[PDB]
């Protein structure tokens, strides 16, 4: 069943034989299976995909529903109209009927297919839904203990399961996450790096939300378990984990104070210094988000040693997270107390703030500038007005507030005339 | 109301 072409697999599935159609479409499957270019609209265009779609209705050849399971899975592995193909083919409900069968390596063979359509998009992750996936895909999972079951059938089932709670436009349908959900938390717990990677992936998509969405996750208690996963040694398990606890401090005051509670802040010292660079943009975007709550949040930053961290991003690392880490600034200053403020100062704040000034993203010059009226502001309630003043020309920086009123952007010379007249 | 909201798992993946 080596190299066929399509016209052969063709001639056999045509046959009237129940093994020839075996040996031809096991010949699509390793066509298919092939590392470059496998010919998908090939195989479409010859019209096979129905042949496929029925012989996975074959419970008395389990050898041709794995088969045709496997090349369906691959053409649905591809561009959204190959997906489609599929789907219009009558493949869903075929494949979720295979769910059922007493063959593990055929089950795991239709989740794979029914990951690949879900993960297509929003409606034909809806469409799996209705033709009713989510019952037998956990009812795989129903047993004592996960440890149990074979590890790559875990993980696929993990996998689908994550591409049900994936995407938004719209988000998936309430019933379908609350059902999902209490299986979605024992996953949390399994001891698997790939399985525990994508359990958080799941998280990570079903937070991406308003803060009804949010509630509805950390009601189930697993943020502390997130909490853990973001120290753990594996990036892959890292990533999501920090995603999802990102998107939770998106929501109210009292979610975020969960992720306080939990001990999140404890781990940012390694996050905001972590050599990934994507770990330490979403990190110092997580903490801006806390930094935009209560003063008693902006206190835990400043207990857990968190403020000089920030003075370190805005030093010094990729520009994203540069600007992340002005985000982070403008937040605490727009909310801190004035002793607060006194401290990001003592910081060390000013001329790492001054130096970003330089920047070509008119977006973070607003944001600083911001920032130091905020500064100033407090600087006032303690008649400190000079000392701050004196701070921000010592370090080059009122060279470069003088020279934001020649800048194009109505925002940035108005903002920065403002300092100037007032404190210059 | 001063919140922003916002290596990848893959959103398909081809037996090999």
């Amino acid at each position: 069943t080596v190299n066929w072409s399509v016209e052969d697999i063709v001639k056999g599935i045509n046959s009237n034989n129940l093994e020839s159609q075996l040996q031809a479409t096991q010949a699509a499957r390793k066509l298919l299976s092939r590392e470059k270019q496998p010919p998908i609209d090939n195989i479409i265009r010859a019209g096979l995909i129905p042949k496929f779609v029925s012989f996975l209705g074959k419970t008395d050849c389990s050898p041709i529903q794995f088969e045709s399971a496997w090349a369906l899975t691959n053409i649905a592995s591809g561009t959204s109209e190959q997906t489609k193909a599929v789907v219009d083919g009558g493949a869903i409900p075929a494949f979720i009927s295979l769910l059922a069968s007493p063959h593990a390596h055929i089950s795991e063979q239709a989740v794979w297919a029914l990951g690949n359509i879900a993960g297509d998009g929003s409606a034909f992750r809806d469409l799996v839904i209705k033709h009713g996936a989510i019952d037998p895909l956990l009812a795989l999972l129903a047993v004592p203990d996960l440890s149990t079951l074979a590890c790559g059938y875990l993980r696929n089932l993990t996998w689908t399961l994550s591409n049900l709670c994936r995407n938004k436009n719209p988000a998936p349908p309430l019933d379908a996450v609350e059902q999902i959900l209490p299986t979605l938390v024992r996953l949390l717990h399994h001891n698997d790096p790939e399985v525990l990677a994508d359990s958080c992936w799941a998280i990570s998509y079903l937070t991406d939300g308003p803060n009804e969405r949010i509630e509805m996750v950390v009601k189930k208690g697993v943020v502390p378990q997130l909490v853990k996963l973001l120290g753990a040694t594996e990036l892959p398990i890292v990533t999501p984990a920090l995603r999802a606890i990102g998107n939770i401090v998106t929501g109210t005051d009292e979610q975020t104070q969960k992720v306080i509670d939990a001990g999140a802040l404890a781990v940012f010292p390694s996050l905001l210094t972590n050599p990934k660079t994507n770990i330490q943009k979403e990190a110092t975007w997580t903490m801006s988000n806390i930094t935009a709550g209560r003063q008693d949040q902006i206190q835990q930053v400043v207990n857990h040693g968190l403020v000089p961290f920030l003075v370190g991003v805005l030093s010094k690392a990729d520009f994203k997270t540069q600007k992340e880490a002005a985000w982070a600034i403008t937040n605490y200053t727009s909310g801190g107390t004035v002793e607060q403020i006194v401290y990001l100062v003592h910081c060390g704040i000013i001329e790492p703030l001054m130096n970003l000034l330089s920047a070509k993203d008119t977006k973070i010059i607003q944001v600083i500038l911001d920032a130091i009226s905020n500064i100033f502001q407090a600087a006032e309630k303690l008649g400190e007005t000079e000392k701050l003043s004196i701070m921000i020309e010592e370090c080059g920086g009122l060279d470069k507030i003088e020279a934001l009123q020649r800048h194009e952007n109505e925002s940035v010379y108005k903002a920065s005339l403002n300092l100037i007249e007032k404190y210059f | 109301e001063s919140k922003r909201v916002n290596d990848s798992s893959p959103a398909k993946k081809t037996r090999r």
